[PDB]
């Protein structure tokens, strides 16, 4: 599951967490790498910079 | 069907003869707005004043605002809402689950 | 001050695995709509419209065409898919076609003038 | 670039535009994919240069349509002229000098006519004008351009058709006021007369001489007249605006309320039209639950956007209003083969472009590495790659009611055949492996009676009578009043006389594979045009299972290479011991059996297919469809619920008349038959393969996203509608001149008219469409089917019928729409404004009447009118 | 599609009006349909045809 919320106003945007939590861009996260394959494009825009 | 009716006037006129054939038989005169307007009054012709009961939200001291009555007498004077939207377009990010 | 931020850039290195190309032009004859059917309806004037033929011989007349279209599609020489000459006795098979009215009465004359008789059968005209 | 949709904008200094559409400030479809960089949007058909776009071929009709100026229908206009000499000329300023406007012609005798929209700014025009002349000019063509394509006097009107004009115009004055009041730019007023009220401007360089027109209280009382007595009663602070938003865009508000000049009718209709159209917005939450059902759980999508209430996207109606536009594309068809062709031939296509299916025949070569086996390699012809059965055979599983798939009588044996010739033996191997395949009702009892044709002579079974011998052809055994008793009972074939017959028969009543239904669209948002047939189930003649690629080939739980191995077991029985094949000179036994047992055990992933992939993709493809699926549930072997006839009626169901059967029952088939070949269905079964990589996470998410990204189910929901909406506008127009026993209010009456055929009726409902379809902007199909024969009619409704006589009625209820109920209460206003629309009411009478009296004939006094009352009056009549 | 028969308030001649509705009387009595024409058939091809 992969649902990233946009930050309107200022505020961080959010990515789903496993256990239906939504999470700011920071921290330790484990991904399979099959989900950044399938959404590679859509990724690189968010999380590289 | 061809009518033949006078003309309104705010002076008095001078009689004359005139002969007609064609009439109706209940009262038709219903689309005539107002006659000789610019006029104080009106001494010969069918007199017919501003029709009161259209402007019925102005001359009435108590109506509410948004009301009508509609089928029988339309009311060319109402409250009327206007607004001002927009149509996005169909987006959607199209992401793949693994 | 924007350094051109480094989430972008684009080399095309995915080429699509079905096509797009080739999926997309699939899909744009699957968008077309249904194709009217208008014969055996009137016009303003009044004529119902289409061509005056029995509606059977008419019904066998389109299984011709549209085997003939299957054809053309399939780009090859004889259908494959046929829709005439089938195993089914299809005899009774009926469609529209301009030779009945909306009423049930025939077409061999055209309504428009039908009542343009029935109305000039009656005038009336001055004395001398 | 846009951190929102992670959409690349060249030049970086115009994204504006693009975030606009997410509802973030300063065309049709724009979606982008995530895994590579190919965003692909749509754009209308009457476009030109499509770079980088692609159209929307479906007739979407102009929902939402602006309109600036002043929202009335009714003008007043002057007749006679005159002028006064007056004794207020201009105001008082300073230096300056204002002229004296008026609201109202200052003529001497002014009455109202009527103009639709002689005061707007529209950004599309309903082609349709109810444009009145001043009733001293002539007022004819109004009531003569309906129904008088013959008459004697082109200067005249026909007596007999005054409500079919009167309908018709009323009609139009409805239709042509579906628009949208547009906010525009205010202003302040220091006017003595009126202070400080904020007024409406209108848009266009010359606005501020609307304002006499639009406020009456505007002017003062400068002098005495009939303007200014009226103008002194009238109260000040009711004019201009009265109420705004809270919510706003920066400095303009959002929605306003404004005194003005108008008319309640014509506020009254757009009023209600505003709450139809409010009543199917949809926010974009529900749209990424919708594509993400519909695409079965193989692609997830996602639709951001930021909160906004003036947002409107009308695209929600019901299952209701769905199902009526289904009917009248049913009744579309009428048994023509051209407009069912191109549908499943495309659908043919795009099942080929996105199937992982590769098919090639070289795989039974290879098994056969080459007499009995060579004459199957003559008879598959496998140097072909013609394959447009198969697919064919494929999309005819999503419409059993209108099309019906058969083998054609080239696939069958020469004169029935027989089991002595080794070519009508693989005759019968290619024709029963591809009999499963098809929609038709009764494909066992082919099974069947092809073996039964083929062993006439060496051993014999019952039939009923002396004339339908055994050795009928199995090509007309095609309704269910041919099934043999010897078939529907197994026990009748004694094993003693008929045993392969009675092995045959045992295996059809226990192998045959049986009918399953699987979930698709989504019946939440979309709604279903799912007649007879529950909401959320697509009906298959096959079994299905959920979908691996690891599944071994020889599964014999699989019940297509079960049904393979047994009628190669059969045909190994059949062949085994010699006899019912004498005069074969050499011993052709180990060859034939050797031959059966390869094509038994090939390797062959097309029965792993279409239990697995096809109602996958079926269930993806279905729900985009521009003519959605009508299916007609499939029984196994239960002869007793076999559908045999689909019907439409017009009718109501309270009513009797003349019985008016629709095309489509004519059939002999319960659809229109088209014949495959059960050559191409064999090979394509017996070889194909999937590629040697493919992952499905990756193949279908990258076939299924261009396909959606040209989608039109948008536009064919909002097209819908307007089908749907059609209906009543016909059912009630054409009650008033016609007689039905279907109850409307009646409304007018006192209009004379006569009471019309069929013919009449057809021509009055001809201009009903295409007065519907003028200001819609369509330019296919809409309400056309029913004018073919009886437009007299009540309420849609379609059946079909089993074997047994029951039948199934589904009558969809329909909603109120509005343009029906709308027209419905304009009718009701002219019935107490008669006069205004140019018509009067009563009689008239004839006779000298000389006075110098002035009465005006419009009103007369009662002392010289007369009636059936009055003593001394003759009546005369015929 | 075509109605099957009317029925008319037309001038005529109640004389050959009888003659020509004995005349469809005598046609109707032999009358068969295409069942009947498959089965006679059928018999008659002694079930080869
Ligand atoms: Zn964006």
């Amino acid at each position: 599951d992969c649902r990233i919320s946009f930050g309107m106003n200022g505020a961080a945007p959010m990515i789903r967490d496993e256990t239906g939590m939504m999470v700011p861009f920071e921290g330790n996260w484990i991904f399979p790498l099959a989900l950044w394959q399938m959404n590679t494009r859509y990724f690189n825009q968010q999380f590289d910079a | 069907v061809p009518f033949m009716v006078p003309i309104s006037s705010d002076h008095d006129i001078s009689s004359a003869p005139a002969v007609q054939y064609i009439i109706s038989t209940e009262y038709n005169d219903r689309s005539l707005f107002c006659t000789n307007s610019s006029s104080p009054q009106t001494i010969a012709g069918p007199d017919k004043h501003i029709p009161v009961e259209r402007y019925n939200i102005l001359t009435n001291p108590d109506a509410p605002p948004t009301q009508i009555q509609l089928p029988e007498v339309v009311d060319l004077y109402n409250v009327v809402t206007r607004y001002a939207y927009e149509t996005p377009p169909i987006t959607a990010v199209v992401m793949g689950v693994p | 001050p924007a350094t051109a931020e480094p989430g972008t850039s684009n080399c095309e290195h995915y080429k699509a695995r079905p096509g797009i190309a080739s999926v997309q032009k699939a899909t744009e004859s699957a968008e077309l709509p249904m194709k009217n059917n208008d014969e055996g309806t009137p016009d303003k004037r009044g004529n119902t419209k289409g061509a005056l033929v029995n509606e059977h011989v008419e019904a066998r007349d389109e299984a011709d065409d549209a085997t003939k279209k299957q054809a053309k599609d399939t780009e090859k020489a004889k259908a494959q898919v046929t829709y005439s000459d089938t195993g089914i006795n299809n005899a009774n098979e009926l469609s529209r076609s301009g030779n009945v009215d909306n009423e049930g009465g025939s077409n061999q004359k055209p309504m428009s003038t039908r009542i343009a008789e029935a109305t000039s059968a009656i005038v009336s005209k001055h004395p001398a | 670039q846009c951190h929102v949709c992670s959409a690349v904008l060249f030049s970086p200094l115009d994204l504006d535009a693009h975030v606009a559409s997410h509802g973030l400030h300063g065309h049709i479809t724009e979606f982008i994919s995530s895994w590579q960089n190919h965003p692909i949007v749509q754009v209308s058909a009457d476009v030109e240069n499509r770079k980088t776009a692609q159209l929307l071929h479906a007739d979407t009709p102009r929902l939402v349509t602006w309109d600036a100026g002043l929202c009335t229908s009714f003008k007043i206009v002057p007749i006679v002229p005159a002028q006064v000499p007056q004794d207020v000329l201009a105001y008082t300023f300073f230096t300056s000098s204002y002229a004296i406007q008026s609201p109202f012609p200052e003529a001497a005798v002014s009455r109202i006519v009527v103009h639709t929209r002689w005061a707007s700014n529209v950004d599309f025009d309903r082609d349709s004008s109810v444009i009145m002349a001043p009733p001293t000019e002539n007022n004819i063509h109004l009531f003569k351009q309906l129904l008088n394509t013959e008459t004697l006097s082109v200067r005249g009107a026909n007596p007999l058709m005054f409500r079919a004009n009167v309908l018709h115009m009323l009609l139009e004055f409805v239709l042509d006021n579906l628009y949208l009041n547009r906010h525009t730019g205010f202003s302040q007023d220091h006017t003595p007369f009126t202070e400080g009220a904020n007024l409406r401007s209108l848009p266009g360089p010359d606005a501020e001489k609307w304002y006499s027109i639009m406020y009456p209280t505007r002017m003062g009382t400068p002098n005495v007249s009939k303007i200014c007595n009226f103008v002194a009663s009238c109260v000040r602070n009711r004019v201009g605006r009265f109420d705004r938003a809270q919510m706003m865009n920066g400095a303009m508000s959002e929605w306003v309320d404004v005194f003005e000049t108008s008319d309640a009718l014509t506020v009254s209709i757009r009023g209600r039209w505003m709450a139809r159209l409010a009543r199917m917005n949809i926010n974009p939450t529900e749209i990424e639950w919708a594509l993400t059902e519909c695409a079965q759980g193989y692609v997830t999508v996602t639709s951001p956007y930021a909160p906004s209430v003036n947002r409107l996207m009308p695209y929600r109606i019901s299952n209701a209003e769905r199902q009526i536009s289904q009917i009248i594309r049913v009744m579309n068809i009428g048994n023509n083969a051209t407009v069912i062709q191109p549908v499943l031939q495309d659908i043919s296509v795009l099942l080929q472009r996105i199937s992982p299916l590769q098919i090639d025949p070289t795989i039974i070569s290879n098994t056969m590495s080459t007499s009995p086996a060579s004459s199957i390699l003559g008879k598959l012809r496998p140097s072909n790659s013609d394959f447009s059965s198969f697919r064919v055979a494929l999309a005819g599983w999503l419409y059993n009611g209108v099309v019906t798939t058969v083998i054609d009588d080239s696939s069958y044996p020469k004169d029935g055949g027989s089991v002595t010739s080794l070519e009508n033996l693989w005759d019968f191997f290619i024709l029963a492996l591809a009999l499963p395949l098809t929609t038709d009702p009764c494909a066992p009892v082919k099974a069947f009676m092809t073996l039964a044709n083929m062993m006439v002579g060496f051993e014999t079974i019952p039939m009923d009578n002396q004339i339908y011998t055994q050795s009928r052809r199995a090509s007309a055994f095609s309704t269910p009043h041919t099934w043999p008793r010897c078939f529907m009972n197994i026990q009748l074939i004694s094993p003693i006389d008929a045993p392969i017959l009675r092995q045959w028969a045992e295996i059809i009543h226990r192998y045959w594979p049986n009918p399953s239904q699987i979930r698709y669209g989504t019946p939440n948002v979309f709604g279903s045009a799912n007649l007879f047939t529950p909401p959320e189930v697509l009906l298959l003649p096959i079994d299905h299972q959920p979908a691996n690629v690891t599944t071994p080939t020889l599964d014999f739980t699989n019940e297509l290479t079960n049904w393979r191995a047994r009628v190669c077991e059969l045909m190994k029985n059949l062949v085994d011991n010699q006899r019912y094949q004498p005069g074969w000179t050499q011993s052709l036994v180990s060859s034939m059996r050797g031959t059966l047992g390869k094509l038994k055990l090939i390797k062959s992933m097309t029965p792993m297919y279409l239990q697995q992939l096809a109602p996958v993709e079926l269930a993806v493809i279905a729900p985009m469809l521009p003519f959605p699926p009508f299916q007609v549930p499939y029984v196994r072997l239960d002869r007793d619920r076999v559908p045999t006839m689909v019907g439409v009626t017009r009718q109501s169901r309270d009513t009797i008349t003349q019985p008016a059967l629709s095309l489509s029952t004519t059939n002999t088939t319960v659809g229109v038959p088209l014949a495959l070949d059960a050559r191409a269905i064999t090979v394509a079964l017996l070889s194909g393969k999937y590629p040697p990589d493919l992952v499905t996470n990756v193949w279908y998410a990258d076939a299924i996203y261009p396909m959606y990204a040209d989608t039109e189910v948008f536009s064919n929901l909002q097209r819908d509608v307007i089908t749907c909406e059609a209906v009543q506008t016909l059912v009630t127009l054409v009650a008033q001149i016609s007689e039905t026993q279907y109850p409307v209010d009646r409304y007018l009456d006192w209009i004379p008219s006569l009471r019309a055929s069929a013919a009449t009726a057809a021509t009055f409902a001809e201009w009903v469409n295409t007065s519907m379809k003028t200001a819609f902007d369509l330019s296919d199909m809409l309400l056309e089917p029913l004018l073919s024969g009886d437009p007299r009619m009540t309420q849609l409704a379609i059946q079909y019928q089993q074997y047994n006589g029951r039948t199934f009625n589904v009558i969809p209820e329909m909603p109120g729409s509005v343009i029906a109920d709308c027209v419905q209460l304009t009718a009701e206003v002219f019935n107490h404004e008669y006069n205004l629309f140019g018509i009067a009411r009563g009689d008239i009478i004839i006779g000298r009447v000389q006075s110098t009296h002035l009465w005006s004939p419009l009103a007369p006094p009662p002392d010289l009118v007369f009636d059936r009352d009055t003593p001394g009056v003759h009546i005369f009549g015929r």
